[PDB]
């Protein structure tokens, strides 16, 4: 509803966008494997 | 004949193995010494580089093709960029390559040594050649790329031996070793109970004899019949190697005679 | 090798033993005030005041990413005018030398026109090194 | 990376032998000491830059032109 | 040899000056990479 906050995500972890990786999103994302 | 006696064993194209009796210690290293280190050899030196995009460096590559080997066959008549008189390179001192490498089959494109071509004109002369000692004719493995990448060069290659660099030795783990049984007692082996039997009998037994255990120990004897063992790149072939380093020692100790002249004189 | 130095074969070194590449990565602002002011980057002149040589800049003050570069050459061209153009480019780093490497012009959530520099520097191993 | 030219004791090129290599082990899957005595390397000091050298070049060339 | 500055994901010798759009053409990332040497500058290989 109301936006508050913008809370730093810790990476290959359940907000993450490489938690729905395998090898062709890391490297077309430009992410070390 | 009348010292040095030659008796050439097993040899190859690229090997040889020779029994040299009759010769001095220092001699025997003092020839081994100056087989390593003074020969002159072209390889390629200045690199210009006009576009890359490979995964490589610029100077990493640059690295790799210095250290590429041509054919040098024909050193004696190419000049040192120093000593030639013409504005820092020449059709007598220095020797262009140019090489643009683009890929575009979309699976592992290749680069080797067999890409080079020697846009230079060479005079006529066996130089320059990339040595495809490949049993699969390939040459040694330059450089991997996809469909952007790219090699692009504009090399130029010179003289020189190998104090300057390790890029222009030819000379490849040149070996050498005299006596062994040790009758010269120049070595006690390190041992436990015996060294006979720990230390392991080894390669060049079978020419001299085994030292016939009882006698007294002999002090007269001096280093004789060496056994060296030699190798190359391939850059010049095995025997073209030992007549040019004999010959730059023989010219070097004319160079010592050339001193002399310099000093009685004046 | 007395108290423990070890001694180098210089010839491997020559044939690729621990040669090394180096990556420094630079950085710079056209700054933000608080009254919406934007600064520049371009190439500067004399119009804090440096000497140095201006011999490798781009159009907007930068320096093209395959360059070898040396001494004291001005990295990041920069101007500001308050309402007049200062020498703020930044100078070369006193302590390393090399080649610039690459260069990405960008922004930030607010609009700062940022670019920057990569350096690469091969380094060979010489005598008073630690291994 | 790439074997490096002129394994660095000896400086016999050995950058050649390693397509070649790699085709004989993926081929015929031998022990590496055979592998390298049938491409040659008799000093165990050479030897070791064929039994050692790691290739990151592929994993390079995965990413993007 | 035109080639200015040149994105990742559009390969795009396009332009660019004093500025253009921070944003590149075809693709809405804005990074702008700049591309390589017109001129040769020369190395040693030792
Ligand atoms: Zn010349
Ligand atoms: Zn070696
Ligand atoms: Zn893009």
């Amino acid at each position: 509803k109301v936006f508050i906050g913008r809370l730093p995500i810790m990476l290959r972890s359940k907000n993450c966008y490489l938690s729905e990786a395998t090898e062709s999103d890391l490297y077309k994302l430009k992410e070390c494997p | 004949e009348e010292g040095p006696q030659v008796k050439i064993r097993e040899a190859s194209k690229d090997n040889v193995d020779f029994i040299l009796s009759n010769v001095d210690l220092a001699m025997a290293n003092s020839l081994r010494r100056v087989m390593i280190a003074e020969i002159p050899t072209l390889a390629i030196d200045s690199v210009e580089v006009e576009t890359n995009t490979t995964v490589l460096a610029d100077e990493f590559i640059a690295h790799r093709l210095g250290l590429i080997p041509l054919q040098s066959m024909d050193i004696e008549q190419l000049e040192y960029s120093r000593d030639c008189f013409c504005e820092d390179h020449c059709d007598k001192c220095s020797v262009v390559l140019t090489l643009q490498a683009f890929g575009e089959s979309e699976s592992t494109t290749n680069v080797y040594s067999k890409d080079l071509v020697i846009v230079s004109n060479l005079m006529g002369r066996n130089i320059g050649h990339p040595i495809i000692q490949d049993k699969e004719g390939n040459g040694v493995l330059i450089c991997k790329l996809r469909k952007g990448q790219e090699l692009k060069l504009t090399c130029v290659a010179k003289k020189g031996i190998a104090k300057e660099h390790a890029k222009w030795g030819p000379a490849a783990a040149i070996e050498f070793e005299y006596d062994p049984w040790n009758k010269l007692k120049h070595t006690d082996y390190w041992y436990e109970q015996d060294s006979a039997k720990e230390w392991p009998q080894s390669k060049n037994c079978e020419y001299e004899d085994p030292p016939n255990e009882g006698d007294p120990f002999d002090y007269k004897a001096q280093a004789d019949t060496f056994y060296m063992n030699v190798e190359s790149v391939g850059s010049i072939p095995v025997d073209q190697v030992v007549v040019r380093g004999i010959d730059t020692l023989q010219k070097k100790v004319a160079s010592i005679l050339l001193a002399l002249t310099q000093m009685d004189q004046d | 090798n007395q108290e423990d130095s070890m001694i180098m074969n210089q010839s491997s070194i020559d044939r690729g033993l621990f040669r090394s590449l180096f990556f420094r990565s630079y950085m710079d602002q056209e700054k933000k005030y608080g009254m919406s002011i934007t600064e520049t980057f371009e190439k500067p002149q004399r119009t804090r005041m440096k000497h140095g040589t201006y011999d490798k800049l781009d159009d907007d003050g930068l320096i093209a990413p395959g360059v070898r570069v040396s001494g004291e050459d001005v990295i990041i061209g920069k101007t500001t005018p308050i309402s007049s153009k200062r020498d703020a480019s930044t100078p070369l780093r006193s302590t390393e030398n090399g080649i610039v490497d690459q260069v990405l012009v960008t922004t930030n959530q607010d609009g700062l026109k940022f670019v920057k520099v990569r350096v690469r520097t091969t380094k060979i191993p010489q005598i008073g090194d630690k291994f | 990376m790439i074997v490096p030219v002129r394994c660095f004791s000896c400086g016999k090129v050995v950058g050649d032998k390693w397509e070649s290599y790699l085709n004989l082990l993926q081929e015929d899957e031998l022990d590496e000491g055979t592998a390298l005595s049938r491409l040659g390397l008799k000093r165990y000091c050479c030897r070791r830059m064929i039994l050692t050298h790691v290739d990151l070049i592929e994993k390079f060339l995965r990413y993007n032109p | 040899a035109t080639l200015k500055y040149i994105c990742a994901e559009c390969s795009s010798k396009l332009s660019l000056s004093r500025t253009d759009a921070v944003r590149c053409k075809d693709c809405g990332h804005r990074i702008l990479l700049k591309a390589r040497t017109k001129r040769l500058v020369q190395f040693e290989a030792r």
